[PDB]
């Protein structure tokens, strides 16, 4: 028997457990409502052939108002949610920020902390096992679209056992040719192009007969609370930005190609519920660090 | 893209109305077609009906006791090595019972249609009129006509009225009946002794039982076949064309049924997918036909008001799937549906089924959902012919459509390709025997001598029922043939006299001969003919493409006649159309003389021809 | 010879024949608009401290006060869109929204109902049918792009036909190694890595030399009438939460990842120009169930 | 030895050079500000239940009032948009717009003529050369994920030589199985499911097992600054409308699937650095070139 | 295999580059629109039987007074729109109207340029290609209706294959006798007298028995934009005009009976979308010649 898993969902690295309270989730809540406004305000600047809706913005962001010569950075804010950053992926990272700095930007805004008023669909594909025979091979590539590429060689017909976890609520599966799947002592049905399983209902069944290769191509989707504002185009630009700047850059820390595949993984390991929360928070703050810097390239 | 076909149709009025549902308590609701396969009280009854037919005609207790007189007939042939026929082995003795049984209905067949022809060919004049005068009658009425104005023993063209006039000999064979009772697995181990071979032989495998446990045997009554041959006929040579092309063609898928059985693979089985939990007004049904006797399937799929169809070839596949090619499309029909699936065997050929199916299609927006299953399960289930008359004629219009020169489908194509997929099977499953297995235990189990219906070695039990003069009159037609090469014919007689005096007729289109023979309880070789490429013999200077043989005994009790050809697996003759049977005609009037052997004087036996006869008198010449 | 064809393209079931009237088209068009003035109403109830914004967006979409201790459930507009959307997506799905409820709440707004203003690209990939000789394997994987997978065991090169149907207006194909594509009865011409094509030009040979395996990557853009407030990333949303909620699973129905391919495969299907033309009127209806349920979760 | 490349690196046609100038420049965001009030003035007018919001924005678009039975065009903005487009890409198009349209255009709003405000992240992968020894095969798939299969035939364990170029930040590979990567000199570490790697670092050395197969996904993340109003999704349908339409019908030029692999492939290639600046400029003219026409369709 | 092919799809002339721009397109939209005023003004002269209606029109057409002892051509307007009508047939012709003269005269009305409000029916059959076999005979004639005659001299039934195009919308097909018509890779129906087609469909085969010859009668519509103010009437009336009094006479051009040959052989030639702009904006230009030259004429 062989086993083959999917890549990213390998040892979830601890995230960290500091600024997860109410008054740190709402500075983080502060830093994206006034980020967004620091980006809108170049627009309403080229309308009124003005600086004046871009100074008004800065000023309130980053507490200064902006000289010619300095290079706009965003001050004390942009500061403190580097570093928030840095302390939300790795249990590691140290916590530099104080928490009077965090009660004191959180009151720039009025705006709540809340992280559980709305939900985003995820697509990142949990494959956790693949158990199969032994003259047969399995391979797995990709987390967004998950190609399973199997075939064997023996005389007989093979059973391929597919494990997609119990978080996931919805996984498609189409294949190159007509397959027979069915779950755990369950009939094995007609050969068929797609099927629609839910992962709750356990182990799946894929006879694999001898010839030529089958592809089996999978698409997950999962729930994850998030607040509101949430904006899953913004939080995967920050993501790759904070990994080009560094922000990332720890000992014993596990990377990805995307926040799909972090706060996914996260979530299939054994503290999943707890290491989410912080992960949704993070997702925040990547969507804030993402329109504050390309308002304030440095 | 579907098939479309410009067939013109006539305008089909459901019983249910233009709300498509029938109302309840009325006599429309008493006369609606109801699902037969479907319902498992109906399918339970049906299948009880046909066992008791079989039983009837065929008694398992009087086929194995005439077992051992078989047996010592088929020895006393004297056939060549490699050509015997064995019935002390298991497995050729099934087949055997088989091939019998189906040969003696499909000689029936030929020989009412022979009849019909003679009856046409008489009231030549009368029959042209009636087919250029009403044109407009539907097909059906027609039939009723046409049958009416010849002095035809079967006047009716109603399913009750066939049902009464056929008799014992065309009943279908019912497979399960004759696999009862025969044991399966001998198991022999390393053992090459004579006694464990007598043992071995004395038994079959589990594919053969697996093989009868899905036959049943189709025969078309002649009565079915002239509503087809009278849709669009002018002429009373065009209408005998017709009956004679269709019954080529269906001659031609009973050989092939039975080939399946000597092969050494299992038969599939056609089968009727069903909603797990039926919901009203969200149902839908899938129905596969596998026609044993055919070259091509048949799938069916009604999904709300839609009908879908696909014919497929039951050659070539590859053993993944159990469709073959598709060769006629009529929509997307998906076989991967989930739900109940019931077994059934289908009482009409592929040809009949597919002509309800593009008739029922035309006719999907003016009949109900009910109405198209109805009609579908009762003519597949019970060979019963829709009661809309309309749709009726449709169905038989489209059916002379697929058998005519511009079919769609080229049956001949199919048919040749599927021999000689069913003989690379042959080879396949024999040498992988022979290889896990001896050769003893390969020969054993598939035997070589079994190609084909009208190949084999096989015998006909002849019934009498005319007596001239204290003489029983047994009737045999020789032909046709869809084979080539020397064929001899030999006749067993059992009589409860001592010595008795038995003579045999042979009538061709000029003349008659005569042979006496006084041989009882042993094989006497009366003909040997040699047919060409086209399926004709020469007999006495003249090309014949059929003969009659009239045996005649004094208290007779069994007579048989035994067919056989001097090499197995006899070269094929391609199958007639419609301009080959019209090109040539052949002049079958003479087959209804009789003569008299009590009134026979030593100088009229031998060859004589008409002319030396006065008009009746056929027994004595001038 | 063998045949290969996309999963996705594969028995398109069909569509519902309800609701597809102007008045209904308006409804769904209401729906649409008010549903982005609940998202947009919580950006404003940040800017102001007040709760206005919201009480004014709760109110028109559900005619009732939104109250504290009472969850929020979009009123009568959310059970409505619920069951029209059901209707859709299949001819099986009852219709039992009265219409006299319909004409009541498309007057809530003044809007176009309009479903032809504007168009939108679509990026999946109709390959109908790949042909190829004996002794050569074809495998098709991927819906947004598409991977065919060809190796040649013959003694000489083959020749592969590819057809993209007739609907799609172009398609880009990029190979692994450069290899050799024409159209039917057309000179060759020489080996390169790229290709634009017209799929209407008929079907297109593609020379598979002796040795390592050729990959063909296939894109294509495909564009179809939509309204002007059609957006393809909230419609995506909406699709993944429809069948997540369970409004998809009726019996005899087809699955697809994406709305992409569903709507794809449905207008490759015949009778696919008046197909299409509902499933548009189910994706404005998607992206309003988005919207709607991101507010108002459950 | 063989070597394994990128299909969309491959030959990257001359650019254009003309319609550079700050003048026109100003006039590509120019048009992308006006094009933009022209879709937002669908949404006002519903409100108002008036065309007045669109009068004005088609005014100051067009020149001219918008008037029914006359297919609204987009006017001599709309003409010029469409040229430019065609300069942009193909050094060899023709520049037919004088310079005092420009100017009169440019000057019918005032924007930051500036197209080095801000910066983008792009996600195409480059893979400039893969080297493998004699009896190893190498097959590269994808573009915005590369796929590369390797499988070892020979005796003894090979060695690969990854090379990912200059221009990328990061690249992130992730195998099916765990697997070996070093630099040129440095020692071989523990097999692990992913790697972070800096393109700069240098050539990259994989070992590659006999067995099974072992399948490389690559991620890679490129910063190109552009102007501030830039949208990468506009961007993105503007590229397949314009390919659509023909803009990029003209001889001796290469094609793309995304405006992803465009500027990335154009960036790899000789004087890479001042073709990125053309290319910025026909993606904003691209953004204007989407808004406008599914505004106005023809 | 024998090839047969419809006449007036042979070998398209590349049609003119030139004044297709907007500022073009508004004077042949003037032009027009004061050409149907000179019509309607020359009818009121004889009603009224004063020539002040007819002075009035002149004057805006023209741009200058009637006088006795010269003769009437359309002044300056005229000579721009004869040259501008050579220009759009043929890429041979010359450009000799200066850009001065066209920005003058397409002031002189307000109008729009736009070629696209409307659509018109056009009625040429295009057969783009018959393939035959050996021992049978095609010949096509019409262009309006298609006659192909077909005869097979061979032992038995022999297939043609019909080519239409990818353009036209519907094909209409009409035999002498009942045939048998399918797609590719199609079972053959039941004989017919009529068949209606989608030419998108693919290439079509027929069925021609050995006897007596066969004869299939084509019909095709094709609908292509055009402005509101197109007549068919005029433009065809204007075509014939132009050709009589010789503006189509160019070196290495092809000349077609209609202006619906003309517009449906420019379509199916390559790059056949940016020809059929050019041939609207010639039926336009038509319609004005051929209202300018009824209204003044020459013996």
């Amino acid at each position: 028997a062989n086993r083959a898993t999917s890549a990213f969902l390998d040892n979830p690295h601890p995230v960290g457990v500091n600024y997860v309270d109410e008054g740190s989730r709402q500075f983080v809540a502060v830093a994206e409502l006034l980020a967004s406004k620091l980006i809108d305000s170049s627009r309403e600047s080229d309308e009124s052939n003005s600086d004046v809706p871009f100074v008004q913005a800065y000023s309130k962001f980053a507490d200064d108002n902006p000289r010619h010569l300095r290079v706009k950075t965003g001050g004390k804010m942009a500061n403190a949610l580097t570093n928030v950053i840095r302390s939300y992926y790795s249990i590691n990272a140290p916590a530099i920020v104080p928490q009077v700095e965090i009660d004191r930007l959180a009151s720039k805004a009025t705006v709540s902390g809340d992280m559980y008023n709305s939900y985003a669909i995820f697509n990142s594909v949990p494959i956790v096992e693949v158990l199969s025979p032994a003259r047969t091979t399995v391979s797995i590539v990709g987390s967004d679209r998950a190609d399973v590429t199997m075939l064997n060689t023996g005389a007989g017909a093979a059973n391929i056992t597919f494990n997609f976890g119990q978080i996931a609520e919805t996984v498609i599966l189409k294949g190159s040719v007509p397959f027979q799947l069915a779950r755990l002592n369950q009939p094995m049905p007609a050969a068929r192009f797609t099927y629609k399983l839910r992962p709750l209902d356990g182990p799946f069944i894929v006879v694999l007969p001898v010839g030529n290769p089958l592809v089996i191509s999978a698409t997950a989707a999962t729930r994850i609370q998030v607040p509101l504002a949430f904006n899953k185009a913004l939080v995967e630009s920050g993501f790759q930005t904070a990994m080009n700047d560094g922000l990332f850059d720890i000992q014993n820390v596990n990377y990805y190609s995307s926040f799909d595949e972090f706060i996914i993984s996260q979530y299939h390991a054994q503290d999943g519920i707890n290491r989410v929360s912080t992960c949704v928070i993070l997702g925040l703050a990547l969507q804030a660090y993402d329109q504050m810097r390309r308002a304030l390239p440095v | 893209q579907a098939y479309s076909s410009g067939l013109s149709q006539n305008s089909i009025i459901s019983l249910t109305g233009n709300d498509r549902t029938v109302a309840d308590g009325t006599f429309n609701s008493m006369i609606m077609p109801r699902a037969v396969i479907a319902n498992e009280r109906e399918h339970f009854m049906k299948t009880r009906i046909d066992k008791i037919e079989h039983d009837l005609n065929r008694s398992a207790k009087q086929e194995m006791m005439d077992r051992q007189s078989l047996a010592e007939d088929y020895n006393a042939l004297n056939l060549a090595v490699g050509q015997e026929i064995k019935l002390d082995i298991a497995t050729q003795h099934q087949l055997n019972r088989l091939g019998s049984a189906m040969y003696k209905a499909d000689h029936e067949r030929e020989t009412e249609l022979t009849d019909l022809i003679n009856r046409i060919r008489e009231n030549e004049v009368t029959v042209n009129g009636i087919l250029e005068n009403q044109k407009a009658i539907t097909a059906a009425e027609r039939a009723d006509l046409l049958l009416e104005v010849v002095a035809s023993t079967a006047k009716s063209v109603s399913a009750a009225g066939r049902a009464a006039a056929d008799g014992s000999g065309v009943v279908p064979v019912f497979g399960p009946s004759v696999a009862n009772g025969i044991k399966v697995g001998i198991d022999i181990a390393d053992s090459v002794a004579e006694a464990a071979i007598a043992v071995k032989e004395s038994g079959i495998i589990t594919q053969l039982n697996d093989v009868y446990h899905a036959f049943q045997s189709v025969h078309v009554a002649p009565n079915d076949v002239i509503k087809p041959a009278a849709v669009v006929a002018g002429t009373s040579t065009e209408l005998i064309g017709n009956l004679q092309a269709i019954y080529s063609r269906l001659r031609s898928h009973s050989d092939i049924g039975f080939k399946k059985a000597t092969v050494g693979d299992v038969i599939p089985n056609s089968y009727m997918i069903k909603p797990v939990n039926s919901t009203e007004y969200a149902s839908w049904q899938l129905y596969v036909i596998h026609p044993v006797q055919g070259s091509l399937g048949l799938v069916v799929q009604l999904m709300g008001d839609a009908l879908t169809y696909n014919v497929f070839a039951q050659y070539g596949n590859t053993s993944a799937s159990e469709f073959g090619k598709t060769v006629l499309t009529g929509g997307a029909t998906n076989t991967a549906l989930e739900g109940t699936k019931v077994k059934f065997q289908t009482k009409v050929t592929a040809q009949q089924a597919l002509a309800l199916t593009m008739a029922l299609k035309d006719a999907a927006s003016m009949l109900s959902q009910g109405e198209l299953i109805g009609y579908f399960e009762q003519y597949i289930n019970l060979a019963l012919e829709p009661d809309n008359l309309s749709l009726q004629d449709n169905m038989h219009k489209y059916h002379h459509l697929l058998t005519s020169q511009n079919s769609p489908i080229d049956w001949n194509y199919h048919d040749e390709e599927m021999h000689k997929w069913l003989d690379s099977r042959k080879t396949t499953n024999y040498d992988a025997m022979q290889k896990k297995d001896g050769t003893v235990i390969a020969d054993i189990h598939i035997p070589k001598v079994f190609n084909d219906l009208r190949n084999t070695t096989l015998h006909c039990k002849l019934e009498g029922k005319q007596t001239i003069a204290g003489y029983t009159v047994y009737e045999y037609l020789i032909g046709p043939w869809a084979h080539y090469g020397d064929i001899d014919y030999s006749v067993v007689v059992d009589t409860l006299n001592e010595e008795t005096k038995w003579y045999c007729e042979v009538i061709g289109i000029d003349g008659h001969l005569l042979i006496e023979k006084s041989v009882q309880h042993k094989p006497e070789k009366i003909l040997e003919l040699t047919v060409n490429d086209s399926g004709v013999t020469s007999f006495n200077g003249r090309n014949h493409d059929r003969l009659k043989l009239k045996v005649y005994v004094k208290d007779s009790l069994s007579v048989k006649v035994f067919r056989n050809w001097i090499g197995i697996n006899a070269p094929r003759v391609k199958t007639k159309m419609f301009n080959d049977h019209i090109g040539v005609k052949y002049d079958y009037s003479h087959f209804d003389k009789n003569i008299s052997p009590a009134h026979l004087t030593l100088t009229d036996l031998g060859w004589h021809t008409w002319d030396q006869y006065n008009a009746g008198n056929w027994t004595n010449i001038k």
